[PDB]
């Protein structure tokens, strides 16, 4: 991936034009690189959202509301 | 002579002798209410308290 990107950024120095196969290979390598570094942050609760009475928010828990921070 | 050891049976009573013991002093003295109902195994493994 790094080599293909560097070749794409250096081709203009020698006054050349990339072939479609080179572009496809670079695209596939970059897609693999992006796949390897996904996040999907999985957003949390709100912060004033109530916690149901079935959770036993006094005997077993000290929080009556979701913290939703830090 | 008489050899009648087969007329009796070895008996082990159903009694247990007294054992040794320890005492609970430090556990009773320290406070347990402050941490009670605060930390759970699933939720985490550390809790924090704010200093004055």
């Amino acid at each position: 991936a790094v080599g293909y990107q560097l070749l794409l950024r250096m081709l203009s120095d020698y006054s050349l034009e990339p072939t479609p196969q080179v572009l496809s290979n670079a695209q596939r390598s970059y897609d693999a690189l992006m796949t390897d570094t996904l996040v999907v942050p999985s957003m949390r609760r709100r912060g004033d959202f109530p916690v149901g009475q079935g959770n036993k928010y006094d005997v077993f828990t000290s929080d009556r509301y979701y913290p939703g921070d830090l | 002579p008489n050899n009648l050891d087969s007329n009796v049976s070895q008996i082990v009573l159903k009694k247990f002798l007294p054992g040794f013991m320890s005492d609970l002093v430090l556990a009773k003295t320290v406070d347990r209410q402050l941490l009670a109902g605060e930390i759970n195994s699933s939720t985490g493994d550390s809790v924090s308290f704010k200093r004055p």
